[PDB]
């Protein structure tokens, strides 16, 4: 199953 | 330990033409068992293995939602990053994201990880204290100190010593036949004169899984690093893997060349000798 | 940013017997960037029903790649494998050897 958060650097 | 779950995203920039190419694929130990690629027709999260296609149309459609999520992360990480490094809008650059969770043999957590390059190099990664990160350069930094404030350890915490295990533990079950499986490499040796003088002894070992694999030459029973070629494991496309190891021998004494052989699928390593 | 050159490999999915069905294999592995154009050739000429499994990379961050196309092996028929690569002056062609 994936991640659920978007880390935009 | 006995077993992971990886997920790898790389997104590539394409200025010319169009939005960044994304491919997100996910791995139970050495088996593929889900896939996105942007250049493909579905749009969709896809199965790659048997006791996935199991799973019902709830799992499909959030995986396809949130890896969709991630692209879109990813397609603003290249802007962001373009921009730290000063680069200009001319030319192809890398992102490359790796996360997931190792369990040991009673299947507990063993260990988190999240990794990020860019340009194929460590730009940021979480320390093993699941705390805390690890910056390459003082681009990197910048994203720390982002990261510090939006408390984003926390909330991969929460998912590496949680949800990754409970469906790693999950996919194990659903596929006992295939993932908790181990295949001894068959070996067999084979010979090939190269100089008027000189063989070549050939050692493999196929159709074996997992991956990991060691292959040594010993002369007389010392050991030869030395005048030997190696060929790095590779995928029989069956989900198994192949290997060999060659020396090169003056003719006359192959017999005095043994290759020795590990793997976990063996108790005691395996010894081949050339032998017609 | 980085340049790996990939390692190469052409080699059979099974041991090759001449007129039994087979898997041709092109395993292009350790390089970086990740735009790189394969095909696997018969007797010098493109054999266009190909499949490649999905992109990953490694420890080291190199990327990886197997390029597959059913196949039946012979005694003459020449399979080999053209990979360009922007670390690479000219496309390599890396013949198989049913022995290697």
């Amino acid at each position: 199953l994936l991640s659920x958060f978007g880390t935009p650097t | 330990g006995s077993h992971s779950m990886r997920y790898f995203f790389t997104s590539v920039s394409r200025p010319g033409r169009g939005e960044p190419r994304f491919i997100a694929v996910g791995y139970v130990d050495d088996t593929q068992f889900v896939r996105f690629d942007s250049d493909a027709a579905s749009q969709r999260m896809e199965p790659r293995a048997p006791w996935i296609e199991q799973e019902g149309p709830e799992y499909w459609d959030g995986e396809t939602r949130k890896v969709k999520a991630h692209s879109q992360t990813h397609r603003v990480d290249l802007g962001t990053l373009r921009g730290y490094y000063n680069q200009s809008e001319a030319g192809s650059h890398t992102v490359q994201r790796m996360y997931g969770c190792d369990v040991g043999s009673d299947w507990r957590f063993l260990r988190g990880y999240h990794q990020y390059a860019y340009d194929g190099k460590d730009y940021i990664a979480l320390k093993e204290d699941l705390r805390s990160w690890t910056a390459a350069d003082m681009a990197a930094q910048t994203t720390k100190h982002k990261w510090e404030a939006a408390h984003v350890a926390e909330q991969l915490r929460a998912y590496l010593e949680g949800t990754c295990v409970e469906w790693l533990r999950r996919y194990l079950e659903n596929g006992k036949e295939t993932l908790q499986r181990t295949d001894a490499p068959k070996t067999h040796m084979t010979h090939h004169a190269v100089s008027d003088h000189e063989a070549t002894l050939r050692c493999w070992a196929l159709s074996f899984y997992p991956a990991e694999i060691t292959l040594t030459w010993q002369r007389d029973g010392e050991d030869q690093t030395q005048d030997t070629e190696l060929v790095e494991t590779r995928p029989a496309g069956d989900g198994t893997f192949q290997k060999w190891a060659a020396v090169v021998v003056p003719s006359g004494q192959e017999q005095r060349y043994t290759c020795h052989v590990q793997h976990e699928g063996l108790p005691k390593p395996l010894t081949l000798r050339w032998e017609p | 940013m980085i340049q790996r050159t990939p390692k190469i490999q052409v080699y059979s999915r099974h041991p090759a017997e001449n007129g039994k069905s087979n898997f041709l294999n092109c395993y292009v592995s350790g390089f970086h960037p990740s735009d790189i154009e394969v095909d696997l050739l018969k007797n010098g000429e493109r054999i266009e029903k190909v499949e490649h499994s999905d992109l990953s990379f490694s420890k080291d961050w190199s990327f990886y790649l197997l390029y597959y196309t059913e196949f039946t092996p012979t005694e003459k028929d020449e399979y080999a494998c053209r990979v360009n690569h922007v670390t690479l002056s000219q496309p390599k062609i890396v013949k198989w050897d049913r022995d290697m």
